[PDB]
Parts: structure tokens; sequence; C-alpha cells
């Protein structure tokens, strides 16, 4: 039972756009949730609903009709001003057993470019990663170049660590990754 | 805002070229679900939420309340149509490239606005239609799109590939390039 958030009726070829976005803003669990409704013509928003406001403001002229409206009604205002907890935080039950439950463990692989060392993290969910590179237990980080947090699109990310080194002798690069599915940090060496 | 999860419930899209629309769920910027508007059917993208039940009636009512606030809108503004925006485009693997191993090759495109667009795929300059998925109009703060599209393919030494995307905003099919 997900509960949406629903949008008031109002009172090269060329292409027209209406957005609505019933978003929802988690922070400390639920002990800090607020509620912003978006009406967006192309890609400007006009008319918005912010919880902390209590009430529909236009951000453009062009909401300005609406926002003066929607707030007339007693009955939309009252159901919008409930939405925190009907939508946002009963929605957030179900988030806590289903996708703040989703553990995707990385693969941590090291090899060379295509000098440079290329440590691939890919496969992992949540997006909460730190990656650090170890020159005999030594933390190297100033030549260590990060791609940013990959999205890949179907709830896993991927990220990329770089290093540029000079091999020699008996030195053993390592990857350390540390991820919220990992039970200790995954450490792949690497030697030459 | 800055928040510790940020959910979309939902994203609701209608545009007048089409016409089409759009209804989706969004939790972290990953796609939970869309509503297939012109079968009235829900479809999951996480199977571990294949346990809910979401009424699809509700997005084409949604939908349909979009449709007459934009005609509305449409007058308002003196008929201000969408800026073609210049979408960019990003191809990777979705694992490191081991040759004769099956891997995802994926292409990402971003900044799309109006969200209107084709996405194909091309190896050695043929067209690929087999092994093609995508995902949906994902949301951006900016109120512009990214699409994300996939090919599955066994990598050799010798296959190239490329991204092709048609965008108004384009005055030629964009083409980026991937090799192993
Ligand atoms: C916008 O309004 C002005 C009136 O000053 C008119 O000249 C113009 O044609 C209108 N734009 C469109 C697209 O009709
Ligand atoms: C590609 O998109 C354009 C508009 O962006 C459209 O005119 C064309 O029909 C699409 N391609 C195909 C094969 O239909």
């Amino acid at each position: 039972q997900p509960f949406p958030q629903p949008e008031q009726p109002f009172p090269s070829p060329e292409d027209f756009v209406y957005q609505f976005k019933g978003m929802c803003y988690f922070t400390n669990g639920t002990e800090r949730v607020r509620l912003v409704s978006r009406s967006i013509y192309n890609r400007e928003e006009i008319v918005r609903f912010d919880s902390d406001v209590g009430e529909f403001r236009a951000v453009t002229l062009l909401g300005l009709p609406a926002a003066e409206y929607w707030n007339s009604q007693k009955d939309i205002l009252e159901r919008k001003r409930a939405a925190v907890d009907r939508v946002c935080r009963h929605n957030y039950q179900l988030e806590l057993r289903t996708t703040l439950q989703r553990r995707v463990e990385p693969t941590v692989t090291i090899s060379p470019s295509r000098n440079l060392l290329v440590c691939s993290v890919t496969d992992f969910y949540p997006a909460q990663i730190k990656v650090r590179w170890f020159r005999n237990d030594q933390e190297e980080t100033a030549g260590v170049v990060s791609t940013p947090l990959i999205r890949n699109g179907d709830w896993t990310f991927q990220i990329l660590v770089m290093l540029e080194m000079t091999p020699q002798r008996g030195d053993v690069y390592t990857c350390h990754v540390e991820h919220p599915s990992l039970q200790s940090p995954i450490t792949v060496e690497w030697r030459a | 805002i800055v928040a510790d999860h940020v959910a979309s419930y939902g994203v609701n899209l209608y545009q007048s070229y089409g016409p089409s629309g759009q209804y989706t769920h969004e939790f972290d910027g990953d796609e939970q679900f869309y509503v297939d508007l012109g079968r009235k059917e829900t479809v999951w993208c996480l199977p571990v939420l294949r346990q809910f039940r979401f009424d699809p009636q509700f997005a084409l009512t949604n939908i349909a309340v979009l449709k007459h606030n934009l005609n509305s809108l449409i007058k308002r503004s003196n008929s201000t149509a969408a800026t073609n925006e210049v979408p960019e485009v990003t191809v990777f693997s979705k694992s490191p490239v081991t040759l004769g191993q099956p891997n995802i090759l994926i292409c990402l495109v971003d900044n799309i606005f109006p969200p209107v667009v084709n996405i194909t795929w091309l190896s050695n300059g043929h067209s690929v239609t087999e092994g093609v998925s995508e995902t949906s109009f994902l949301s951006k703060s900016d109120h512009s799109f990214f699409k994300i599209s996939y090919l599955t393919l066994l990598p050799s030494a010798e296959e190239s590939y490329d991204c092709k995307v048609e965008h108004w905003g384009l005055d030629k099919p964009l083409l980026k390039h991937w090799e192993p």
C-alpha cells in the first residue's frame, strides 16, 4: 500500500509539458519529514505546497491563480496538510522493509589502465561507500582520482578509483572498500 | 533541500506531443515502478516490491488532471512552448570488460527536455535490436530528465558499439562510441 500524492485541477516540432512531483524528504528516520508538492509548466515550477509553509505558494506569476484558488478550499488545504503523515511517513514504513533493506555487496577489481591503477567497485547498494588506496599499509591520497558515483539505473551503483603510481620491487597496492553490506571491509591486493 | 532520503510519490508527466504521459514513483533517484497507462498495469522495477499493490487508475486519473491543467496553462502563458535542450550522452559497461564474458553496455542520456527521444544501439554501423532495454524518464531537480538504455553483449576484441540519440535539441543524431 504505497500512497500517492494527487494533483489538484486548475481553476523540430514545438511541445508543451506539465509535471507534478509529490515529493517527500526524510532526515533522521522519520523525526524530520518534509513534503513538497511541485506543479511544473515545461521546466518552470509555478505552484508549490511545502509542509513547512502549510499553504500553497505561487513560485512564479503563472501559478498565482491556482495557489489563491487552492488555498480558498478548506478541504483541499486540509487534505494536503495531513499528507506528510499520510503519504510520506506511511510510505517510509514500506521503505524500511524493502528499499532500505536492500544490500548488494560490491565487486572489487584492480587492473592497469588501457602507471595508472584502476580499482573498479561495481554493483553495490546502497550508495554509501568509501574507497581508499593503500601502499604498504600507507594510505595513498595525493595521486588518487575517483570518478563520481555512477547510478546504473537498475538499483545498483559503481565507482572507479584511479591511482597514478611508480611501481618498484616488493611493493603491494591494496584497494580498501567499505560498504554497509559488508561484514568487514574488502581488500584487493595488487603485485607486479 | 538537504535530506537523508528523497522520495517522489510520484513523478507525473504529461506533454502535448503524442500525446503521451508517464507515471512513476522514485526513491533516492531510482525508479520503484511505472504504470503502463496504455495497459492499465503496474510494472514494478524491484522484484522485492512486487509484494505491493498500486491502483493504476489513480495514475490515469492523475494524468488526466495534468492534461486539463496543461490546456489552461498553454493559453495563459500565451503559448510559450518548451525549450529544446542538448542532451549529454555517456556510455560505459556495467562491469569491467573481460573478453568472452557477458556484460551490459549502459548509455546514460542526461539533461533531456522535452522528454522525447529515441535511444538506439549500433555495432560496426548496424542497428542492434536484440538485448536492448531502457528505463523511464527519471526526474531531476532542475525538472529535466535522464534516461538509461541497456545493451547486453558478449564483448570481443573487434566489435565496436555506438549509442545513438535522436533529439529535437540535436542538429544531428548524437553518437557516443564504446570499445573494449
Ligand atoms: C503574445 O501576446 C502578444 C500580445 O502583445 C502577441 O503579439 C503575441 O502574438 C502572443 N504570442 C503568441 C504565441 O500568440
Ligand atoms: C526518433 O525521434 C524523432 C523525434 O525526435 C521521430 O520523428 C522519429 O520517428 C523517431 N524514430 C523513429 C524510427 O520513429
